[PDB]
DNA sequence: CCCGGTGCCGAGGCCGCTCAATTGGTCGTAGACAGCTCTAGCACCGCTTAAACGCACGTACGCGCTGTCCCCCGCGTTTTAACCGCCAAGGGGATTACTCCCTAGTCTCCAGGCACGTGTCACATATATACATCCTG
DNA sequence: CAGGATGTATATATGTGACACGTGCCTGGAGACTAGGGAGTAATCCCCTTGGCGGTTAAAACGCGGGGGACAGCGCGTACGTGCGTTTAAGCGGTGCTAGAGCTGTCTACGACCAATTGAGCGGCCTCGGCACCGGG
């Protein structure tokens, strides 16, 4: 599959932006993409082993509220 | 179907979290 | 019609080292202090204490943010100091002395 | 009139002679051991309560464990624990 | 009555399930706890106790000391990948830390 | 119709005088979104 | 022909970026990757559309709180311009490597 | 109502006049 | 006839306050003050972040207490920053700021 | 349907409270029931730790306002715990 | 008491560096390390001291400090029992 | 010696060693006067002073370890203050 | 960026039912409080001295400047897919039936946790030459 | 391209701190054995929320050009390191004293617990108006 080229570089460019950044170098579009591809496999790790446990075919938000919980990266908005 | 036929908690535990 | 009265004792006591140090050619030690006349904790009002020395020393404007409030030095030679108490109130005049 | 407090130095001391012949422990090494050993049952423990809370369950079971294992502990240390744990509960079960 | 045989025993642990399920009932985890969740956790316990044991023991063999200090415990942690994961926010007294001198402070 | 459909806000914003629609057996339907949107507009005149 | 020198869209795209709320990364594109990293770790997991939704908004918070640290680290090395090397002590000063 | 002492009470209050007056 | 509520002066739920504390297995006996005083807690802290969203979200012209103008409040409040540190406002954005440095002239 | 619940209500009235003409949308409205939730679990999970610590089987008055100290930072602490204080003062009194 | 943080000298915060690695020190950093380490000790023993005062003691005990360390998440072992 | 070798010994030296490098009669007055505006007559045992010492060489161990990876990301050897203010600025101490 | 017009769907208010909160009543148990004590925390003072403080000197590192070379930045045009609606059906959840697992209580019993004294059993401190390991020539 | 001149190991030793090992205590635990409770597993089945079809423009992407920013070289200055001498209070451990953390003993108000009653809250539905959208200044 390999779609992670997904986060292309307009979305990376305007992440920076909201960051505060106004000039990007040339290698730090390969640098995020790896470093949100840890983080995603991260949070979705601790959803999956959440939905195995809760015996649920899908994926739930409050799963994902569950993993970032335990990740320390508290969301509010979602129910949790 | 679930196969299960062995003890309750040793099976929740081997099939749960496969 | 409000008059608050705080007791306080200003000071310095002196220590003579018996002979002339090679050093810096100090002869006592002295330590500058203010404190209180009554077992009072004078941080609740006071914000800090500012001491002016003479203008011998490498700074003479030192400075001290706890009650006993003092400062220990070696001299030579006597001299005025200006000891400024600001209190935490900034709308209060700080006194001098 | 005695004061006892209880610790893990018995069976820590166990498991390090058994796995070390020759290797001793010093008291500072065995009380930083028991702290360990206190710390990481508060962690499992916790994150089984929380498993069962969120799965609306007012009892903790050796499955709430072994997910809250899975979820603690990290890559290669996590499958380990967990297939000693689901040996030990399957040697447990079977009476020996 | 039989021969009364210990948890522990019957599992194949050395760490004490009978203490462990006592602190897993009385505690803040939950109402009341299944036989099977205090010999899950006391088994986990006892294999990160042994692993953290073996590498300090390891560690203690390479100093040259036959008594496990807290040296060999924090060298242990900081030097395996996935303890020192476990215990990042842990500090170990009179552990110290490693000789991990930057490359770039180095003589030239 | 369909740029009326996907503009009718700039074409609501507008006051017209008559409001012309050729071939009126496009609108045939009561239920459909291009009538919703036709009848939700501001005209004096309508001629079909 | 009209052309801004270098510096001048950027700070536009900032202010503009900075204080508008909706999410940057494009949606198909995420859940994709979404659905290929949990491809990994279960397969035929179907995931719910707020969960998605969710993942990305944390994703991207975590994203510009770790743009705000690396346009920190690279403003400390006298470099207005922001490079790996800055990520890279962002997240060594976070705790996260 | 008593949300917060003196620094948050009057700059509030402040704050809350601000734009009434750029109106 | 009275809710612990209205009794205690409070508008949140001291009875469904109780009852998440005695259900949560937090512990084993709920003293009578311990829900009213949690309780009251909660209702203090939700009444500054409401007034502060509030005066926020009416500080730019509107009359509805949004994300935004939450997050805003949430990160221009010094104490409830520290409170909701490692929390993220989803839909809540970011605060205006521009380093020097990168700022022109 | 089942019977999801929140504090929407008594959040909309502390609301109009504070500000009597300043509504809330509806994710907003999530967001604060969302926060409230966490901080009851914070608090309480503090609250269990200091029974624990002082062997009380038992989460009092003191034990939640010394959770809300061990919490909150510094000027909210204060006012919280005469909150909590005075709310719990005049619960007694009836 | 009063002007204890001086009681962290030049010697011993080059000797905390050193263990750290720092290779060559500046002048204020000294200033710079008494004042981050004041603001450390103040939070930890305000969490200490609200461990203890909640407890009625007169002394505070070393699971005080653990407790305190615990919540600012620097976990401590070896003072545990 | 060259600036920088006998640091250099140093810096091994106390790499190896796990004693404490602040002196305890200095340390424990430094606890107590921050104890005393908390508490008027406060009493303290030995094993938490000790946990206390403990806890803050370890921090301060940290706190100078990211400080040499801020300085070194400037060219620079030398430690200065806006490097240790980043260390905190980016750990979320002084944000 | 600010201002006047239109517009729509999400905010906010009403209806109604039910299940949780409340009222009343009981048991008991953890706790509040006083009694006693004995450890440890506090204070103090002197002999020893290792560490700290102050100062001199210069060497190497910060830091400021300059120059090249390029690697991003702004703008125009070109190509891909994200996005907004319909249509099956696959699952997430209500509803009912029923059993293995745990709770609770009460004796019976193996096990560990210290008080104490005894016997081993590390490695801290001390000592010295061997080895680097420099640095000035 | 050395060699005084330091500093850093390396190895050996011993005796006092500390693991290590009995000796009996017992009281808090650990398990066995009946009786009772109960919640979640399992099987259906109704019902929304996914995943899957075809267009529309809006954003991603490709290119270009030059411009300002990174990185390297270099030099000036000063301050930070190291060594020496003077100074100070830190470590030691010896003695004296009492304060309160802790054990303990007794008596008791508060809360879990159980049953009945009541209205606060919440799903649901509809009407409506605050702000999304937009085109001219």
């Amino acid at each position: 599959r390999d779609n992670i080229q997904g986060i292309t570089k307009p979305a990376i460019r305007r992440l920076a932006r909201r960051g505060g950044v106004k000039r990007i170098s040339g290698l730090i579009y390969e640098e995020t993409r790896g470093v949100l591809k840890v983080f995603l496999e991260n949070v979705i790790r601790d959803a999956v082993t959440y939905t195995e446990h809760a015996k649920r075919k899908t994926v739930t938000a409050m799963d994902v509220v569950y993993a970032l919980k335990r990740q320390g990266r508290t969301l509010y908005g979602f129910g949790g | 179907k679930r196969p299960e036929g062995m003890h309750r908690e040793v099976y929740a535990l081997l099939y749960s979290d496969k | 019609g409000v008059t608050i009265v705080k007791p306080i004792v200003y000071g310095n006591v002196a220590r003579y080292f018996g002979k002339k140090r090679e050093e810096d050619g100090h002869t006592h030690q002295w330590t500058v202090y203010v404190k209180p006349y009554r077992n009072e904790d004078m941080s609740a009002y006071v914000k800090k204490i500012q001491f002016k020395l003479h203008e011998s020393y490498g700074n003479p404007l030192r400075v001290v943010t706890k009650p006993p409030y003092e400062i220990t030095e070696t001299g030579w030679g006597e001299f005025e100091i200006i000891i400024k108490i600001f209190f935490i109130d900034p709308n209060e005049r700080p006194v001098t002395l | 009139k005695r004061s006892r407090k209880e610790s893990y130095s018995v069976y820590v001391y166990k498991v390090l002679k058994q796995v070390h012949p020759d290797t001793g422990i010093s008291s500072k090494a065995m009380g930083i051991m028991n702290s360990f050993v206190n710390d990481i049952f508060e962690r499992i423990a916790g994150e089984a309560s929380r498993l069962a809370h969120y799965n609306k369950r007012s009892t903790i079971t050796s499955r709430e464990i072994q997910t809250a294992v899975r979820l603690l502990l990290p890559g290669e240390l996590a499958k380990h624990a967990v297939s000693e744990g689901t040996k030990a509960v399957t040697k447990y079960t079977s009476s020996k | 009555r039989a021969k009364a045989k210990s948890r522990s025993s019957r599992a194949g642990l050395q760490f004490p399930v009978g203490r462990v399920h006592r602190l897993l009932r009385k505690g803040n985890y939950a109402e009341r706890v299944g036989a099977g969740a205090p010999v899950y956790l006391a088994a986990v316990l006892e294999y990160l106790t042994a692993e953290i044991l073996e590498l300090a023991g390891n560690a203690a063999r390479d100093n040259k000391k036959t008594r496990i200090i807290p040296r060999h415990l924090q060298l242990a942690i900081r030097n395996d990948e996935e303890l020192n994961k476990l215990l990042g926010r842990v500090t170990i007294a009179q552990g110290g830390v490693l000789p991990n001198i930057q490359a770039v402070l180095l003589p030239k | 119709y369909k740029l009326v459909l996907q503009d009718h806000q700039a074409f609501r914003r507008k006051n017209w005088r008559y409001l012309i629609l050729d071939e009126a057996q496009n609108i045939k339907n009561f239920k459909s979104q291009r009538w919703q949107s036709l009848l939700n507009f501001n005209s004096q005149r309508r001629l079909l | 022909p009209h052309r801004y020198r270098p510096g001048t869209v950027a700070l536009r795209e900032i202010r503009r970026y900075q204080k508008s709320t909706e999410l940057l990364i494009r949606k198909l594109p995420f859940q994709r990757l979404v659905r290929e990293i949990a491809q990994d770790f279960k397969t035929d997991l179907r995931f719910q559309s707020s969960a998605v939704m969710a993942l990305q908004e944390a994703c991207e918070a975590y994203l510009v709180g770790l743009f705000e640290d690396t346009n920190l680290c690279a403003i400390h090395a006298k470099r207005v311009t922001i490079m790996p090397k800055d990520i890279q002590l962002a997240r060594r000063i976070r705790g996260e490597r | 109502r008593q949300s917060t002492a003196e620094h948050t009470r009057q700059t509030f209050l402040r704050v809350q006049e601000r734009q009434g007056q750029s109106r």
